[PDB]
């Protein structure tokens, strides 16, 4: 609890909102509203060659093994997101250097999923 | 000749006139009660001056407003609308103290303010007037008029104000989607006649009821500017407020009828801080976030701004949103847009309600009369999208429970 | 057929397009770097998605933008201007992945992007082009063009961009104050020709230089929307962005040339956050207070808003202010006004500089060419009115010294 914050700024969809918490009671831009909760029970890209999703999801298939030679526009990965599967393609041409992902993994857009050397 | 004006008004129209004066290279002078200390017109104006601790009385006090006008160095004075605009005494006083009142002479104000003395002038000049058994479910059509001192009188065209609530106007459109070019010509000329009859000068509006049998019947003659002039300024190109000042500075009208031209349609929404779900209860308080609408076809005339605190003593109107397009279909679409385009946090607004109107087919079809609102109560039972200010709280509580 | 669009851009034009989509009942999708997390387009859009920690690279990255478009459910994609708008690869990719690019085909983009390959197409279609010893002190005239898939091509009229600084455009006016109806007709038709020659489709602009003899020479052909389309939307009533989308959804142009007309003049100012006193050095930082201009003749297309913090990685343009009136004299007055009407605290802007231009008689007289700015350095030596943020401090110090 000494780590957990009482007040903080939440940026949601372009807007930021000043929050102060104390069922919680919660102050959104100085407007306090009772809330109730019910509980239910990887490298970032340095390179422009570092392949990323721009939207989080789960990996369906890796279409490439380490050391492959790949040209821009090649289907490198597939992801499930928004009730669909769709193929991520290579930003850059060259060699697949690493692969930081396997089938089944959940991804977020700050994560670098493979690397490719130009 | 006129170098300084006393905007004898508050809110949104004070801002309009500030804009008009600045355009003409004329110094503007605002007046604020204590409540309107932070009002946008005050910030915007060249000079400002307190008019009392009372919210209202200083604005309706002809004599000390003119003391201020005289003390200030004002050559002329603008009464905007409501308040003292239709009160002859102010003109009389102004005249007396050497101040050009931006309006008609007090005689005509007085004449046309009396219902029975007005009805006589119109009946005399050969103009159909209402019956004691009045008109049933009429379209409310009204014609802008501009007269100068020198006997020139013209009309920019009509405006349809048939969309209204308990005798409060909501949406105004120019020209009417509901009228033939023939009707437009007739009603405009008939308005110019009446105005001439009563030896009018400056900006005025002649209102008519339009019976389901095509009979136009005179009803009022507003001897001032009106909220809904924006819509007519849009379709014609003519700055009306600027003319008012020119007329009062003794200039001749800048345009003959043949030179008055319109294109498109213009629609103006009164963005009141009320909550239609709660029988249009006022929703006074603070506007926390405001982003103004923009891009093509869009004009805003705002009282409000970011952080503005709406005082509770006056009307609910935070801004007039005025939309324009080359035609009926386009306008309505652009309406719908601009309403969403106008982003306002902290206070319940009539926007959602207006979107219901624009959705409804009788309206899109462009056939409607004063009963439309009354005749369609469903318009207030709409989907109230859940506030983004509440979603942010719900998320922040998920983060709190996820950490301690 | 098109129900969702990926606005592949940031800043002000992303907002424009958000407005265009909303108008058409089409879902919009924004893209932001981390810097642009708070940008107005993001707030305004129906959906948004991060495109990297880097300020720039994610915006110039054809392939993952399209991955996002595809992943997102976008039927089509809009590149605004700058960035990827003139890069053929993006069209090719889009085409390949089943995404309607809102622009011409990549063949034309490519052709007309190559100076030599472009000059050929024009010389072939019988169109005067520049010399290696080019044109001396020209007026920069350019013509808006709209083509559809089905071979219809058309022009809304010209606009004059002769007011510019070191090859950066400052003030754009439509139509030109400097051209006869005849010249307007000639240059418009000549533009429609060229476009037709190179089998263009969608919105484009054909630029010309105009010498002291009154000869026109082709110079570029921008195969995209442009910053200054607002000014042409103003005088014509035509929504260009809306048409771009319609063309790309395979529709026919909505208007034949005979149906396209203009009224008035429109002028548009690039309200950049720079300080002209200091060789136009950027003035990035936070905008503490912002009140948007308003009332008649006024259109704003803003990046900025109240509190916005201008990132330093991109251009300085916080908004485009676009003024309109029924004629040259009126416009200029309205210009002057609207510039003051635009109230912006926290950052130095080009407003004051523009007021100098509008003041200067050569400009009011409506005869000027690309050298006007260069040929008049005095325009930066102006009265810098003392900041209201400093007066408040001086007063507060009087209260401090008076109380203890």
């Amino acid at each position: 609890s000494r780590f957990a914050p009482t007040e903080f700024n939440v940026t949601l969809h372009g807007e930021t909102f000043h929050i102060k918490l104390t069922p919680f009671y919660v102050s959104v831009d100085g407007v306090t509203e009772e809330v109730v909760v019910e509980i239910l029970n990887r490298p970032r890209p340095t390179h422009a060659g570092c392949v990323t999703t721009a939207m989080p999801g789960t990996i369906v298939d890796v279409k490439v093994n380490v050391g492959d030679k790949v040209s821009a526009g090649d289907a490198v990965l597939v992801i499930e997101a928004m009730k669909m599967e769709n193929e991520i393609q290579a930003s850059k041409s060259g060699v697949v250097v690493a692969i930081n992902v396997k089938k089944g993994d959940s991804v977020t857009p700050d994560e670098a999923l493979l690397e490719i050397q130009p | 000749m006129i170098k300084k004006i006393l905007i004898a008004n508050r809110g949104e129209i004070a801002v309009r006139i500030v804009r008009a004066c600045s355009e003409m290279g004329i110094k503007s002078v605002a007046i604020y009660s204590d409540a309107d200390r932070h009002a946008l017109h005050v910030k915007k104006a060249d000079e400002a001056y307190n008019i009392g601790s009372d919210p209202v009385l200083g604005y309706l006090n002809a004599h000390n407003i003119v003391n201020l006008a005289v003390a200030s160095g004002c050559d002329a004075l603008h009464p905007g609308y409501g308040f003292l605009s239709e009160n002859p005494e102010l003109a009389e006083i102004c005249a007396r103290r050497g101040i050009k009142f931006i309006g008609p002479d007090a005689k005509v104000i007085r004449q046309m303010g009396d219902k029975i003395q007005a009805r006589t002038a119109m009946i005399k000049a050969g103009i159909p007037c209402v019956g004691s058994s009045g008109v049933v479910n009429p379209r409310h059509i009204e014609v802008q008029v501009l007269a100068d001192s020198h006997g020139n009188v013209i009309h920019l065209f009509e405006r349809d104000c048939s969309i209204q609530r308990r005798n409060q106007k909501l949406i105004e459109i120019a020209p009417s989607p509901q009228l033939s070019k023939a009707q437009r010509e007739y009603i405009g000329n008939l308005a110019v006649k009446a105005a001439k009859a009563v030896g009018y000068k400056n900006a005025g509006t002649v209102e008519f009821l339009l019976d389901s049998d095509n009979n136009f019947y005179f009803m009022e003659m507003n001897t001032r500017l009106q909220v809904e002039h924006t819509v007519t300024e849009q379709i014609t190109g003519i700055d009306i407020v600027q003319e008012q000042i020119r007329v009062a500075d003794g200039q001749r009208l800048q345009y003959k009828q043949s030179e008055v031209q319109y294109r498109g349609f213009a629609m103006e929404f009164r963005i009141n801080a009320e909550d239609p779900k709660n029988d249009f209860l006022p929703s006074f308080g603070k506007i926390t976030r405001y982003y103004a609408p923009g891009g093509p076809g869009i004009r805003m005339d705002a009282a409000m701004y970011s952080g503005y605190v709406i005082p509770p003593y006056y009307d609910s109107m935070c801004a007039k949103l005025t939309v324009w397009a080359l035609n009926w279909e386009s306008v309505v679409e652009r309406g719908r847009r601009a309403l969403n385009d106008t982003v306002v946090y902290g206070v319940k607004t009539t926007i959602p309600y207006y979107q219901e109107i624009l959705k409804h087919p009788d309206f899109r079809n462009a056939i409607f009369n004063t009963s439309f609102v009354e005749s369609h109560p469903e318009l207030a039972n709409y989907a109230t999208q859940f506030p983004r200010e509440l979603v942010a709280a719900a998320i922040s509580a998920a983060i709190a429970a996820h950490e301690g």
